[PDB]
Formats: C-alpha cells, structure tokens, sequence
RNA sequence: UGACUGCUCCCUAGCAUGCUACUACCG
RNA sequence: GCGGUAGUAGCAUGCUAGGGAGCAG
C-alpha cells in the first residue's frame, strides 16, 4: 500500500488507475498527472467510487468523501467536501508533499506506446531511480506486447522434426527464429500437464528439439509470462576509488602467459568498477582466470546470459585452478551441469542472469551486459554487496533487440547505465587480448568503433574472401530466404576443398532450415553463439534493412575468425576501406 | 473562521453599525442597520459551524485510513516479527541449558530428535569439526544441555563405525567429519 | 500481546508470592480431538422414569411457566440478528443465512 | 515472575513452530502440543524449564527452517 | 435548482424592483417592492423544497429496486447449483442391488441404515492401534457385515501409502497410527 | 471450518419530538 | 400593538438501519 514517489520525495498510498505499472504519484503529483494528460481514475488503500448499490462513476474529479465512504455527482448526497480540490488529491501525506518541476516525465514517456526512441532518449536523460522506473517499464511493455500474439499447438502429430501446426484465432504471429521459446502446457480436461520446451522455425512443420518428445493430441506451446517485480537496489555503484590495497589477500607469483595482466591486476587493486568495450578476444577468455589465480580467496562472481557462454570460461575454470572453488546452479532449460550444482557455498560462483540467490560476495567480475535493460545490472548488484566490480561487456556485444523496432536505431553508447558513461569517462582497464581474433577483422572493426584499443596481433595469409555483389531479396511474414548470395556461397564453397568445415549462421533460422534440406549444414542462430567462436565461417544476411546493416549490431559476429573468414555483405556501407582479396564472380 | 467573504461583510457591517450607534442617532437608522446586519451575521454563523464539522470529519477519515493501512501492513510481517520476539524473550530468560544448546546450534552442533528427559532413551547429535568434539566430548562422557551423557556409538558420513581411540588432533583429518554421536542420559 | 505484558510488569505485577496470576490461556489440540470429544455421548443411557411422579412434577413446572403468552407468528414478524452466520450442511457450500433469507 | 515469562515464551515458541508447517507431521505436532499444554499447567519452575528445553530442541533440529546465527547477530539471542 | 418554473418570474420581479429602487422613486414603490419580493420568495420556497424531497424519494426507490434485482439473480444461481448437485449425486446409486433390496420390501419402505450396509461397493476402516488391527483386518481378505472384502490400499494419518509388510508389532511405533484401510466387495459389487 | 440467546460500549446515516434563534406573510 | 403561518440555522431527546468490539450461559 504505502510505497514511494521520489521525484517529489513523497511517500504515497495513491496510484494512477489507468497506467503502465500502477505508478505511484503523490497528491499534487497525481494532480499534474491527471491534468497534463487524461488519467481520470486513481487507486488508494480503497478505490474511489460511489458506494451506493447500483451506482457507477469512474471519474474522481467529482466524487465526495461522505460518511466514512465516497459518493458522486450524478447520484449526489453532497454533504461533504470534494475529493479533488486545491491543487491536490485527498489522501495520506497530503501535507508532506513537494511536487514536480518537470511536469511531463510520465506525461511524455508513460503516455506513448513504449516503442519510440524518445522513451530511451529520456531514459538516458534521467536519474538513477527515474531510469530504474524506465527500465522496469520497458520490461513491462516487452511482456505486455508479447502477450498479444498466438499460441501454437499440435493437434494431430507426425514424425518428429516434421509435424503439422495450427495456431490461434485472428492474432498475428511474432518473428520466426528460436528467439521465442514455445514452452506451453498440455490440458487433459481442466488441468495443465507436462509438455517440455519447443521452438518453431521451419514449416509440414520442422521443429528443433531442445528435448526429445512424444507429442500427443492438442499439445499447446506458447510463452506464458509473469511480470518482473520492482527491484530494491541500484544498478550501478557510484565511482569511488580505493584509498589503498587494504583488505586484499595478495599473492607472490605474477602471471606471465598473459602479457597485459599485471597493470590491470593493480587496477583491480584500486578500481571499484570495471567495464571495457571489446569483441571476442578481449580478456573475457583468460583475464577472468588471471584474476582468479592472482587473488585466490576473493569472492569473485561470474555470469553470462546463457549457460553456454558461462561454459566458455567454466570449462577450464576448474582446470586452471582447483575444482573446489567454482559453481553455477542449473534450473529445470539449456544449462550445463559441469560445476558443483545445487551448491550455494563456493568461492568463484559462476551465474546466469536468469537465476541466482543472494548470500554474500566481495568482488564482481561479470561478463556481457548486453541483451537486457538495467534489470541485469541491478539484479547482480543486489545479488552481492561487493568491494570490487568488473563489468565485462560491450554496448555492441549482443545489443538487446528492441522488440518490434519502428523508428530507427539509437546510438550504441546509450545502453543501460554504464555504456554511455563508458566512453565519456574512459575505459576502466587497459586491456586488449587478440590471441584468437586476427588483424583482418581488427583493422575494420577498430577503425569503425573500437578505436586503438585492440591490437593487430596476428597476420593473414591472403585467404580472406571478397566478391562484389549487389543481390536480390525475398522476404516472408517473419523471416526471409536468400537466392543470390546463398547461391554465390554455394558455388564459392564448390571451389575450395577445405571450406566445408564452417558454420551457417542466419539472421533468422529459416536460412539454415531451408539449406538443411539439400545440403545439411548445422543450425546456427544470430541470437547468441554463446561462448562458441570458431575460425572458418559462412555468414549470411538475406534481408538487411534496419536490424543488420546499420551499426555494430553484429560487428562482433564479424569477429568470427582466427586465421580466415567469410562475411557476406550485400550493401555498400561497411566496405569503405576494407581490403579483402578482390576476385571475380564464377 | 476569518477567511471567508461572509466574515468580511459581517465585519464591515458590524463596524459601520457600531460607529453609527456610538455617534448617536435616530430609530430608523438603527432599524435599517440591524436589518442589513442580521442577514450577514446569519451568513457568517452558518459557515462558522459547517467548516468545523467538515474539518473534524476529514480528520476522522484520515485517521481511519491510516489505521486500515497500518493493520494491512502489520498482518504481512508476522513470521519475522514472531521470530525476533521469540529470540528476544529467549535472551531475557537467561537459562544455562537453553544458552548452552543455543550456542551449540549456533556453532554447528544441532540435535537430530527430541531431547529426552528420562534416565534412558537415545539422543543423536552432529559434530562437524574437531574443536566441537574437543569442547564437548572428553573421555567417554558427553556434556550437552547442562547434563551428562555416555557415548556408545560414532558414525561418519560414510556410515562406518569409528572407535573413540581413533579421534585425535592429527589423526582426525583423514575422516568424514559430520560424525553422529548416540548417547544415553547418565543418572 | 507483549506491550501490555511489559507495561503490567513495569508496575509491580506478576511478582513471586502474589495473589494474582495468569491461569487462563489458549490451549492447543492435536488432530484426533473432534472425534475424541464426540465420543463423550457414551454417557447417555436409556432411562425409565417414575411416571406417576413425573405427571405431577410437570403440572408444577407448568404452574411455574404461567405468566407469559405465546403462539405462532407469520414469516414477516420474525426477528433475526447477524444474518452473516453459517447455515449448516450442505448449505454452507453456497452462502450464509442471508442468501437463504433473501432468496 | 520467572514462571509467567517461561509460559509466554512457550506460547511464542509454539506459534513459531506452527508457522513452519509442523502440523503436517502428526507425531511431532502431537508431541509439541502435549509439551506446550503441560508447560502452561505447571506449578514449579524446574519441570517447566526441562519441558522448555525439550520443546526448543524441536525447533533447533530443523536445518533450513530459520537462521540461528543471523537471529543471534541482531542484538538478539546469545 | 436554477431553472425552476418560478425562477424566471422571481428573478425578473427582483430585477425590476431593484431597478425601481435604484431609480430613487418614492416610498410607495419601495413598499410595493418589499411586498412583491416577499411573496415571490415565499412562493419560490416550496418550489425549492418539494423538488428536493421528490428527488431523494426517487433515488431511494431506484436503490431498492436494484437490490431486489440482485437478490433475484442470486436466487436463480443458487437454484441452479442445488439442481446440479442433486443430479450429480444421483449417478452413483448402483440401481440393481438397490432395486433388488427395494422389491423385497413388503410395501417399498426400508430403513436408511441398511442401504450402505448391503449395497455399498467400498468400505473404509479406521484403526486406532495394532492390537485392534490384528483383530479386525488381519491378512489380505477379511469378513464384515456377512460379506467378504479384500484390501486395496492402506494409508496413514498423513495420507501416505503404507505396505502391509511393515505393519508389525515391532514396527508399530514408527507409523502415524490412525490408519485407514480401503477394501472392495468381493464377488458382489466391485 | 465459525451454533443458539441475553446484556453493554463506540461510530455513521435517517425519522419523529422538543428548545432557541433569523427573516417573511397574515390578521 | 399581540398572535398565527412558511422556510433557515444551532442544540437536545427517543427509535429504526448499518459497521466495529466486550462479557455471560
Ligand atoms: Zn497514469
Ligand atoms: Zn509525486
Ligand atoms: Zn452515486
């Protein structure tokens, strides 16, 4: 009941009747919320409505406070004083209220459909708590506009990986790839019954098996969502550098295999938070282990948004240093049970943004912070009250798709809370680790956005592929299948012997789904190639209008290779000075 | 109630009539002044009580809403409130047996069943480290809950019997430590 | 209620040897209590009476109950207080006594 | 004053035990109810204390349940 | 309260009278003003009172009729619920044994206490302790009410399955003892 | 899951009666 | 000059209706 309106710094019991999150607005604050826009309904400890039987008044501007109750205008016992009067709304804290100078914060960003770029613009032009309200409202609008599409179901079953699928009544269908997991429920007569986790991309309906299934009649698959609760801890911690190396457990040996570790070790010695801007091969592979060995007993927590990217470190986090000192817990969802699972007690707790309880910790070393709003930062800073932070990440690592984009692409810097801070105050560490990624990618990628931080560490043997091509497009309701650069990729792989050991990633899974029918290259998604980076690669774009060929949405997915790459680009923007070997079409 | 136009009109009429009467005058002027004064006086006097009733009623309504909100808040923290209260009273009791068992549970040595009161019946506890064994178990007797017990069995996490002579300072750290002592109440 | 107990103790109450002490509490019962309490009807036995004496005792009792008046009343003269109480079995699955006195 | 204190503490302890879903085990709940009802009827302050130890042992022998150490660091039980 | 039928006449008379007063005419016009305005306000008084009485009467009537309609709706739904309950419990009467024992009656009337005793398909037994258990339902089939029953399931006071192999004299003090035994009529009904 | 009666205190709403007061009409 | 009547305000008295609580058999 009693929450907090903070812009006016006013405890409140009121809330707007028709709004996004039942937001909390004080007396004068609810007033200029209900006169600057149209929100003529409020909720208190009890809702304001005439109490005579059969009466109906939604409005509050004409209700009266009667005999320990509320009465109204059309049906009027008016022995009272009006509820809305004298620049205020009747409630508790009617005296200890301040008001708002910026009248149109809610009136600007809580009044639109939460999809324009102006929402995020103002969210970055906010305070910590105001931008917390912003991030929670973005999660709320994500779920509330995801719960407006259909539910897939299999009513007569066919052979697995090739079924039939009817959907729903009149609703449209969302995008097509494995972004939306079709994990619904089955109904016997009134109850919900074990179903499993599914995903629909190819349709005759070809399914990808997150598990092996024996589908029965009627089985329904759809994401059923709850609402993210309000959070009680700030996302970012204010920048305060340490007086000394007091309270640390120093070691005697110094890392040697890593050539950019000692100065950054000292930095962690007197740095409180740490974020950098890097593609694969930026210390995310070895520097975490470097800190792990350089301070043994420090409570250091790691996390990636999916377990297959936590695995990229955890696979040898138990080999480089003893097993007894790491863990991450697996809920049951694709998660890897390598470590000591169902064990809160550990030292180097690996984690996933989706789930981890809170006991205690002291040092933060968290991986990518990309595909979520301030929820990711806040849940992990609430997870532990830490003395040191390392926010490994990038505003372009896996930039959060803004659901149904309608109005352009915003500046990459404007991420949750730290990426705009990031290159306005400078990178937190001196760190570049190009021991897998070669210089052929580094040249272009660092000349574009990551200036002078990553090194041209490894040379190339003039095998990088160029072929001038414009291309033609053909789109579907939720994806697109490519004629021309797909054919050119085919006839290119028919020229070189040792090129059929690559990946076939796709902007939407439809490309590899169609290709599996006649060649059969493995399925790959642009969603998250979690901790799985390989040298030889076949990249494809099909349709690239606003999600692909705009900014560094996947310029890290252009950092594919180690000694050789393929990166198909059907536009004429990201080639300005790229010098791939010029060879003619066959 | 001096913030209403009725008060202003009544005050001006009062002043005018009082000045005219104190100056001394005839009957018709007094009659006209009082006929123009009494209506304003009644106008003031009605609101003078209506405002008071409104103010007290508003105060009562705010009181009632505060009470409802506080009751709703209070009925949602009962588990934590009760646990804190119980441990406060347990502090205030100040008994040696209760203090002994509370400290033992706080360090890790908890029981496995209800503590018996008779001169018989079995009690099982868990001893997770050598220091607790050093403090409690010395010889073949057991001191727990301000009483005396006699050890008769020691079982490890692997459920193998360990003889009493085995446990020693350096001879212990090769064992499954969460031991389980089963004793009976000495007379 | 800890506040009231502390207030009473801070005023010289509940001392040793006092003539005022607590002996009224809320007692708790285990699972098989309702049937154990119902089993007390075993004290009800069939009893034959002395009829020639009961037929005179009833006359004396009727003499005692003689200063009143009674009879039958219509359904619109019945007074019921607290219509928000239980209606019994199986009527408690659908509402209180208000539902059946209104319907 | 040392007897009413233990009776009030026993009432609070039984309430705390009931909050932890103990009555889902008939034998344990019956024993707890018997102990609690026996404490309130006591006349001397030694039997009440041993029954109090027996009743508190039920709460102490439940691992997850509550945090003994946090509830001892809040300027509470020593 | 502002467009009453007499409001026009009252306001026009007041305006005309006060204009005449502001004209500074003789005392006769003032007396006429006073009389006319007094009677005008007097006639406006009842027109302002009776209407306010009537509105409150109408509002009370509306409220009473609304609550009557709500009561009727509740009655209809409770009637539907009772009908559904009766017709649902009808479907378990075992209409062959019941008919067989009804026809044997000399006029169609039978005591109610012997209907479950001779037509029920399932039997439930509650056992206090082991001594009572070994005298009533020992083994796998027992006889009660001149019929043969065979055990189907045994649970305890916590509603957990208990196997007959562990109901012994030694293992008795390890069970929640108010045991419930379920059996079926053998050779007859289920 | 919450029976039947009896008594008492507190708060609000309506009705009836009485007291006083302010204007107006009538004789 | 006195009384009657019609509204309006404050105050008091007893019932009816609604809600919260206490004790007793
Ligand atoms: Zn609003
Ligand atoms: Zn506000
Ligand atoms: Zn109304």
């Amino acid at each position: 009941a009693v929450g907090a309106c903070v812009l006016c710094n006013s405890q409140t019991s009121l809330r707007c009747g028709a709004c996004i999150r039942r937001p909390f607005l004080c007396c004068k604050c609810c007033y200029d919320h209900v006169i600057s826009t149209s929100h003529k309904l409020v909720l208190s400890v009890n809702p304001y409505v005439c109490n005579a039987p059969g009466c109906d008044v939604t409005d509050v501007t004409q209700l009266y406070l009667g005999g320990m109750s509320y009465y109204c205008k059309s049906h009027k016992p008016p022995i009272s004083f009006p509820l809305c009067a004298n620049g205020q709304v009747f409630g508790l804290y009617k005296n200890t209220c301040v008001g708002s100078d910026n009248v149109t914060d809610f009136n600007a960003i809580a009044t639109c459909d939460w999809t324009n770029a102006g929402d995020y613009i103002l969210a970055n032009t906010c305070t910590e708590r105001l931008k917390l309200f912003a991030a929670e409202t973005l999660k709320a609008t994500e779920e509330t506009f995801k719960l407006s599409y259909g539910i897939a179901t299999v009513r007569e079953v066919l052979s697995d990986r090739e079924l039939h699928l009817s959907w729903e009544v009149g609703k449209p269908r969302p995008p097509l790839n494995r972004n939306y997991v079709f994990t619904g429920y089955r109904v016997t007569k009134n109850s919900k019954v074990q179903i499993g986790e599914y995903t629909f991309e190819k349709g005759a309906v070809v399914y990808r098996g997150t598990t092996t299934y024996k589908l029965n009649v009627g089985d329904y698959f759809v994401l059923t969502s709850h609402t993210v609760m309000p959070l009680s801890a700030p996302t970012l911690v204010p920048q305060e550098h340490y007086v000394r190396i007091t309270g640390l457990y120093p070691t005697l040996n110094i890392s040697d295999e890593f050539s950019s570790n000692v100065a950054n070790y000292q930095k962690v010695g007197m740095q409180k938070y740490s974020t950098l801007q890097g593609p694969p091969g930026t210390g995310k592979s070895h520097f975490a282990i470097g800190l792990a060995l350089y301070y043994p007993s420090a409570r250091i927590v790691y996390t990636a948004c999916s377990h297959a990217a936590v695995d990229a470190l955890c696979e040898k986090a138990l080999k480089y240093l003893p097993i007894d000192k790491c863990s991450r817990i697996i809920p049951a969802v694709e998660c890897f049970d390598k470590f000591k699972v169902n064990s809160t007690l550990e030292q180097y707790v690996f984690c996933t943004v989706n789930a981890l309880p809170e006991t205690t910790a002291d040092i933060v070393v968290f991986d990518e912070i990309s595909m979520a709003t301030n929820y990711d930062l806040s849940v992990v800073n609430a997870r532990l009250r830490a003395k040191h932070y390392v926010y490994i990440g990038d505003p372009a690592q896996l930039p959060a798709p803004r659901t149904l984009l309608t109005k352009g692409t915003l500046e990459p810097e404007y991420f949750n809370s730290v990426c705009r801070l990031m290159k306005t105050i400078g990178p937190d560490m001196f760190l570049g680790t190009c021991r897998r990624c070669p210089a052929e990618i580094v040249d272009t990628v660092s000349a574009l956005v990551y200036d002078n931080k990553l090194k041209a560490h490894k040379d190339k043997s003039a095998q990088c592929f160029k072929m001038f091509y414009k291309g033609v497009i053909t789109h579907d309701v939720s994806s697109a299948i490519n004629r021309p650069q797909i054919g050119v990729v085919r006839e290119f792989l028919t020229r070189n012997p040792a090129w059929r050991k690559a990946v076939f990633i796709s902007p939407y899974n439809s490309q590899n789904a169609v290709a599996s029918k006649i060649l059969g290259l493995p399925t790959q998604t642009v969603d998250s190639s979690q901790g799985s980076e390989y040298d030889y690669v076949i990249f494809t774009q099909t349709t690239e209008t606003a999600h692909s060929c705009n900014v560094n949405r996947f310029n890290v997915a252009i950092t594919r290779a180690k000694v050789g790459i393929l990166c198909i680009m059907s536009d004429r923007d990201l080639y300005d000075k790229l010098q791939f070997t010029s060879l003619e079409i066959p | 109630f001096s913030s209403l136009p009725s008060y202003a009109a009544f005050a001006t009429a009062q002043e005018a009539y009082e000045q005219a009467v104190a100056n001394g005058d005839s009957e018709v002027v007094l009659k006209k002044l009082k006929k123009s004064l009494n209506v304003a006086k009644s106008e003031f006097d009605r609101d003078a009580a209506m405002q008071r009733k409104l103010e007290k009623m508003a105060d009562q309504a705010m009181t009632q809403m505060y009470k409802q909100a506080r009751s709703e808040d209070k009925r949602a923290k009962v588990t934590s409130a009760m646990q804190t209260m119980l441990f406060t009273m347990l502090r205030k009791l100040d008994n040696d047996a209760l203090n002994n068992i509370i400290n033992n549970a706080r360090d890790g040595c908890v029981p496995l069943n209800i503590i018996p009161l008779t001169t018989a019946a079995k009690l099982m506890v868990v001893i997770p480290d050598y220091n607790t064994y050093k403090n409690t178990c010395d010889g073949t007797t057991f001191t727990y809950a301000s009483a005396l017990w006699e050890i008769q069995q020691v079982v490890d996490a692997d459920s193998k019997i360990v003889q009493l002579s085995e446990i020693s300072m350096d001879n212990s750290p090769n064992l499954a430590w969460p031991l389980i002592v089963t004793a009976l109440r000495a007379n | 209620n800890k506040d009231f107990y502390d207030f009473a103790v801070s005023k010289g109450f509940f001392k040793e040897g006092s003539s005022v002490e607590l002996k009224h509490f809320f007692f708790a019962q285990d699972g098989n209590a309702a049937i154990s309490d119902y089993d007390y009807y075993r004290y009800n036995l069939p009893t034959m009476c002395d009829i020639r004496q009961l037929l005179f005792v009833v006359e004396v009792v009727d003499k005692y109950f003689d200063c009143y008046d009674g009879g039958c009343i219509n359904a619109n003269q019945v007074i019921v207080n607290n219509l928000d109480k239980s209606a019994g079995f199986p009527f408690n699955k659908w509402g209180k006594a208000r539902l059946y006195y209104d319907s | 004053s040392k007897m009413s204190d233990v009776k009030c503490t026993s009432v609070v302890l039984l309430s705390v035990l009931q909050q932890l879903r103990v009555e889902s085990s008939s034998k344990l709940w019956a024993q707890c109810v018997q102990l609690h009802n026996d404490i309130l009827l006591a006349k001397d302050t030694t039997e009440a204390f041993e029954k109090m130890v027996s009743l508190l042992s039920v709460l102490l022998s439940m691992q997850g349940a509550v945090d003994i150490n946090k509830l001892c660091e809040e300027m509470l039980d020593n």
